[PDB]
C-alpha cells in the first residue's frame, strides 16, 4: 500500500482562479462563502492512485482513430508534466476531452447548431513516459458560444485532467491556442487574475514536432505541485 | 525569497466533463477499461456499503452536472494505490450526479483507521474532490460516518474545525437501501449548512 | 468635564484596511455587510479619557525588567505621536504587546511549540511626553505561524494601541521591522490595499538611538487624525 | 486639493489582545493600576446598573475573543476625562468576553443627557468600540436603553438611521441580575439583526 | 592514497575580499604586505581529506537537540554545494557555528551582556549527500555588537566552513539573512568590493522548505572552485 | 570570454572560530569524534616529530586566536585522504594557538617526498592554511625542515621564490622538547621577516 | 534606516592655523582676550605642573606647525566649562609647537579623578586634540602620568587598548624644569611607537 513519504508545496490560491468570479455567472451560486479550513498533510492527502496497470487501448491517445477521418485541422498536442522543482512526473494519467472542428461536443446536453462529426468522439487518455512526456493526436476544436453574457464565445480549448503522484497534485485545466483573439475576452480565462498565469494555459505552435504534409503540433507543458521529502517532522 | 515554477492554473471542468471522465453518463460508448464508482468487488473484505448523496448550490437547487473523485483506505486502513480492475478493492473511484434525479452513488467498503503525520489515528473517512461547471478550482472535503461518533470526537482533523456545528456537515447519515447498509452524504456548496471544504 | 471644542479629519476608509479581506479568513464572518452610518461629530466622539493621572510603575515601559534577563535581540522602540497637521500629541497613552524571541505569546490560547521565556512577559505602556515622544525597551519578537492558509507566518511584529485626544482618534495597529521578507506575504498586512500605507507600519533601524555594545533601536512614528477647531458651525 | 499626512493604518488587535489590554483575562499578573470594567464606585451618584452582552459573528457563533472600550457621561450628563482609580466615577472603561461563556460585563451608572453640536439633546447613550481577531478596524456603535423610549424617539443620532427596524439594534433590554438592574446589549457583527455601526 | 588527477579554476582575488580592508580594524596588522607567490598545482594542493568515515552523531546537524528547547526563531538552513561548473560536491564536510537568539556566543572570550541559552550550543556539522545537499536545524542568531567603530554591529550571521575535494577548494565564509538592514553597514561584509559578491552570502527565505506551524527555512547554496581534468600537461 | 559561476566569497573566521572547529579550545564539550592535532598514533611508521609555533601580527604581537589546518604526506610520501580516527596516520589535522601562551602544537611524522606535476621531487613539506580574526581570506604557506638542506635547495616550489632570503621564512628550525625531536615554525603575517604566502 | 543631516566634513587646519587660533605664534598682534596655554593661575588649587612635548611625523621628523587643544578636570576631578580669563582655573586651553624648536608647553594643575559612564573611575588624564597641515581630521589622544601607575592599571579606558605595549604611549614621563614638576609627552603620529588615537 501507499506510504506517507512526501510533502507537497502549498498551493498559491492567488495564482489559481478564485471561487467567486462574477463574470462567470455560474460561479456565483457554486462558490463557498465560508473560508477553506487548512489541514496538515497526512497519508490521506499525500498518496493517490497509480494508473500503470490500467488497460489502455492502442488508440486511446489518437482522436483521429478512436471513434472516416474527422474533418478539421490535424494536430499533435504534446508536452511534458513536471513538478514545481522541474522534476518529471512519469507514469501519470493525462485525460483530455474537447469539441469537434465546429465547436460541437458529443454530449447530450450540447444543443449548439453546429453539427456532429461522424468520425469524431473527442476523448483521449495517455500515461506519461519515464520522462514525463505525453502526446495526443487530434483535430483543432472550434470556438463555442455559451449562455453567459449575451455574446460570449469560449476560445478554442482542450480540457485536461492530470493525476500526478497524489490527490494533492490532481488537477483539471484547459489548454488555449497561441494567438487566439478570443482568449482575452473570455470570462472563464479571466477567472485567473494574473496575466502571467494565463500565459501558462497557452499551447505554442511547434513546427519542430509537426509532420510535414500531414499535421501541425502544439506544445503544452504542465507543472504540478512540487514534491519534497519530509524533514525534521 | 525562493520561488519555484508556478503550478499550472486550474480551470472549471465544464458541463461536458462527462465526455472525458464519465463516458457512460455523457451518453457515449465506453472503452475496455474505465474508472468508475465500484471500489469493491462483492468478494472484498470489510463491511460493504453503499454511499449516495446530492449536491446543492447557494440557492438550494441541485447541481446535476457535478463530478466527484474519491480516495479511501481499505478495511484494514490501507491505501491501495496500484489501480487495477482485477483487484477486489481499489482505493480510488469516480462518480457523477444524474442529469435527472441528480444523485451520485458509490459501492465500496467502510474504510479502516489511518494515523496522521503525528501518529494520531483519524476517524474512518473518505476523501472527496468535487468538480463541476461554475467551480474554478475543485473542492476538497471528507466523508465521516455517524455510527463512529467515538472516533469522530477524537479526530485530529475534525477537531481543527473551530465550530462544532460545522463538523456535523461532514457526517454521513446511516440508512439502508434494499436491505443494504447505506450512508447519505449531501454537499451544500454555499449558504445555510455549507459543507466544510479543506485546503492542504 | 470634557468640552466639544474640536473636530477631527474624517478617516480615509480606503487608506485603512477594509472590513472584508478574504485572504484573512476570520474577517469573512466578522465584517458587517451593511454600510456604516455616518454621523456628525459631537461631544460624545470628540472627547476621550486623559491618562495623565494613571499610576504608572517604574518599569511599565521596560519589558527587559517588568516581568533574569530575557533571551533575544535587545532593542529600543521609540518614536513620536503626531496628528495629520504634524502637531505633537502629548500625554497620550501608548500600549504594546508582543511575542517572545521565538514567536511564543504569554497567553492561555497560545499553543505554538516554541517555549516561553521565564524572564519575559510581553506588555508595556508609556505616556508620551510634551513633544509626543514615547519609548520602550524590549526584545525583537519572532515570526509566528498561524492557522490561516496551510503555511502562513506572521512577520515579527509588535501590537500598538494609542488613545490620542478622543475616542475619535483611538487606534490599534501593528509595527513591522524594516526588511522582513515575510511582510509582503502576510494576509493581515495585505488587508491594506495601498502599498504606501504598508510603509507607515514598518519601523526603521535607528543606529543613532542605539546604545553601543548594548542594544539596537527602531524608530516608529504614529500619526493620529488631525485635530482642528470648529468654525462657522 | 490639500492633502495632510495620512493617519497610521489600523490592524486587527488579534486574539492575544488580552496580554496587553486585559491582563487578568490573558491569565497574566496585573500591574498596580489597570483600566477595567468598573466605571463607578458604590458611592457614585446616579442609578447604578450592570451591562452585559454577547457578540455574534455572521454564522451566529459567539465571538469569545472580543474586546470592548466604552465612553459615557456621568449621571449629570458630563464627561469625566480625567481618568483616575480614585474617582467615584470614570467615563471610560474596558471589558472583554469570557473565553468560556463569551459574555462581557460592565459596572456603571445610567448616563445623563448631552446635547449634539446643534444644541439638540441626545438620548442617554454609551459609546462602544469593538476590537477582535478578524476585525481590521474597530467598530463604533452606541448602546441606548429601552426604558427611554421618549428620548430615544427624538435622538438626532438614532434618527439618522434610515430604517426604523435598524434603530432597534441599538436598544439594550432592561433586565435584573441578582435583583439588580441590568441591561442586555448583544452585538451581531454580520447578518440577521446586524447591529448599526457608525463612522465619524 | 590521493592522486593528482584534477586542476582547480584559479581564484578571483578581486571577487573575494582583499587582505587589507581598513574599515575592518584588525585586518590592518593581520594582512601581508608582500605579494602572494603563485605556484603551479601539484598533488599537495589538488588533494584533501575525505570525511566519509568520520563518526557523525545523530544530532550533529541539529542544534535544537545537540546541546530543553532553545528560545529563538526555529529555522532550517539547507542548500547545495556545487563547483563553478555547476557539478554537485557529494560527501563533503560542512561545519557551522553561530551565536544564540540574543547575539551571545558560547565561547570564553564572549563578554556581551546578552545571556546564554541553557539549551543551546551553537555548533553543527553535516556531510553533503550524493546531490551535494546539506541541511541544519537551529535558531536564527541575533546581531552582535563588536569593538570596531564606536557603534558597530554584526548582522545576524552563521559561520560556515566547507572542505570540498581539496585543500585548494577549502573555504570559510558567513551566511547573512535576506533583508537585514545591518548587512550594508558591516565593515566585514564591506571587505567585499563587488556588491554582486555580497549577494551570494545572503540566504533567501524558503517557504517551500518550511514546516508549517513548526519552523521556517532559508536556502544557502555554496559554490566551490571548478574542478577539471588536466589536459595536454 | 567564458565566465563560470563565481565561487562563494570568503569571510574571516572571526575570534569565535573555536566553538565550531576547536571545541575544547572554545572551552566547550566535544563530540565523540573530533579532528585535532594528532596526525599519527605511536605505532605509525616514520620519524615521529612535534611541531610548534607562534603567529605574529605586523606590530610583532602574538595572534592568540589563530586556527591552522595542515595537509601532509605520510613517511612514504603518500597522501592519506581517507580520514579516520582509527588510522595510525591521518594526512590532515587541525590546531590552534593558546589564548595564553599563544603557541600551537601538532603531533605527526616527517613527510616523505612527493613529485610535482612535471615529475620533479619537492622537499618534504607540510601544507598550512591559517585562519583568524582580521584575516579575510585564509593564508597558504608551507613548512620545510632545516635538516633537509640538500632537498630544499632543489625544490621546484622553494625555487619559485625570487629572493633567497624569503625562502628561509619557510624553514622550520629543528629542536628538542622533553628529549623529543621538534621543529619550530613561527609565522610573521606582516612586516620584518614576513612569511611567504602562496596562491594556487 | 533612519538618516540624520550629515555633519559638515572636516578639513585640514592648514599651516597658517596660527593666524586664527595662535595669533602670537603667527607673529600677529593679539586681541584683548585670547585662549592660550595657561590653564591655572599661580593661586589655583592642586599640584601645579608644566607639560611639554614634541610631535613626530612618520619619518621621525618634527611637526613644527601643529596645534593642540586640551580639556581636563580641575584638581577636584571637576570640569569647569564656563571659560573666563578671571578664573583661577580653566578646563580648556590651546597650545602650539615652536616653528624653531618645535616644542609645545602648557601650565596647568594635575587633574583629579573622574568616573566613566558606568561609575568606574578613570586614571587622571588630559584630553588632547591634535590639528596640523596634512591632518585632514584631528586626532584624539589622552595624556596619563607615570607617577599614577596604580590608577593607570585600573583605568577602564587604558584597558580597552588590546596591546599593553600600546598603552605606554599615553604615559607622560615626569621630570623637573627650573625646579618645577614637569611631564614630557611626545606624540608619534605614525610608525615606530605610534601613539594611540581614539574615536568616540
Ligand atoms: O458554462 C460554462 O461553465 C462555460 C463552458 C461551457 C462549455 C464548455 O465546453 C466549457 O469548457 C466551458
Ligand atoms: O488570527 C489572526 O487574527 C492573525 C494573528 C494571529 C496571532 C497574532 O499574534 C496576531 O497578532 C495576528
Ligand atoms: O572581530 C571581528 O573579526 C568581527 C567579528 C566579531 C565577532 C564575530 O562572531 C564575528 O563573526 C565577526
Ligand atoms: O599645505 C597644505 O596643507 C595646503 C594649504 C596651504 C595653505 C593654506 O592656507 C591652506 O588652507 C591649505
Ligand atoms: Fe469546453
Ligand atoms: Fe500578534
Ligand atoms: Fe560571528
Ligand atoms: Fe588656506
Amino acid at each position: 500500500p501507499a506510504q506517507d513519504n512526501s510533502r507537497f508545496v502549498i498551493r498559491d490560491r492567488n495564482w489559481h482562479p478564485k471561487a467567486l468570479t462574477p463574470d462567470y455567472k455560474t460561479s456565483i451560486a457554486r462558490s463557498p462563502r465560508q473560508a477553506l479550513v487548512s489541514i496538515p498533510q497526512s497519508i490521506s492527502e499525500t498518496t493517490g492512485p497509480n494508473f500503470s496497470h490500467l488497460g489502455f487501448g492502442a488508440h486511446d491517445h489518437d482522436l483521429l482513430l478512436n471513434f472516416g477521418l474527422p474533418i478539421g485541422e490535424r494536430i499533435i498536442v504534446a508536452g511534458r508534466v513536471v513538478d514545481q522543482y522541474g522534476k518529471p512526473v512519469p507514469n501519470t494519467l493525462v485525460e483530455m476531452w474537447q469539441a469537434n472542428a465546429g465547436g460541437r461536443y458529443r454530449h447530450k446536453n450540447d444543443r449548439y447548431l453546429a453539427p456532429l462529426d461522424p468520425n469524431f468522439g473527442g476523448v483521449g487518455r495517455c500515461l506519461t513516459d519515464s520522462d514525463g512526456y505525453y502526446s495526443f493526436r487530434t483535430i483543432k476544436p472550434g470556438p463555442y458560444p455559451w449562455r453567459n453574457g449575451p455574446n460570449d464565445w469560449r476560445p478554442a480549448h482542450i480540457h485536461f485532467g492530470i493525476s500526478g503522484p497524489s490527490i494533492a497534485t490532481k488537477l483539471i485545466t484547459q489548454l488555449y491556442f497561441e494567438g487566439d483573439p478570443l482568449i482575452p475576452m473570455c470570462p472563464i480565462v479571466k477567472s485567473i487574475a494574473n496575466p502571467e498565469a494565463v500565459q501558462q494555459l497557452i499551447a505554442k505552435l511547434d513546427m519542430n514536432n509537426a509532420n510535414p504534409m500531414d499535421c501541425l503540433a502544439y506544445r503544452f507543458d504542465i507543472v504540478l505541485r512540487g514534491q519534497r521529502k519530509t524533514h525534521f517532522e | 525569497p525562493i520561488e519555484l515554477l508556478p503550478e499550472t492554473p486550474s480551470q472549471t471542468a465544464g458541463p461536458y466533463v462527462h465526455i472525458g471522465l464519465a463516458l457512460e453518463a455523457a451518453g457515449n460508448p465506453t472503452r475496455d477499461q474505465e474508472i468508475w464508482n465500484r471500489l469493491a468487488k462483492p468478494d472484498a473484505p470489510g463491511e460493504h456499503i453503499l454511499l449516495l448523496g446530492q449536491v446543492y448550490d447557494g440557492n438550494g437547487h441541485l447541481v446535476r452536472d457535478s463530478f466527484l473523485e474519491v480516495w479511501q483506505a481499505d478495511a484494514n486502513g490501507e491505501y491501495q494505490d496500484a489501480y487495477n480492475l482485477e483487484n477486489a478493492f481499489n482505493s480510488f473511484g469516480r462518480t457523477a450526479t444524474t442529469f435527472d434525479a441528480g444523485e451520485w452513488t458509490l459501492h465500496t467498503v467502510k474504510p479502516g483507521v489511518v494515523n496522521n503525520a503525528a501518529g494520531v489515528p483519524m476517524a474512518p473517512h473518505i476523501n472527496i474532490s468535487l468538480f463541476a461547471r461554475g467551480i474554478n478550482i475543485h473542492l476538497h472535503t471528507r466523508l465521516y460516518f455517524d455510527d463512529e461518533a467515538q472516533a469522530n470526537a477524537k479526530c485530529p482533523v475534525l477537531n481543527l474545525i473551530e465550530q462544532p456545528q460545522r463538523r456535523e456537515t461532514l457526517i454521513a447519515k446511516r440508512c439502508e437501501v434494499d436491505g443494504k447498509t447505506a450512508y447519505r452524504f449531501d454537499i451544500r456548496i454555499q449558504g445555510e449548512g455549507e459543507t466544510v471544504f479543506f485546503d492542504f
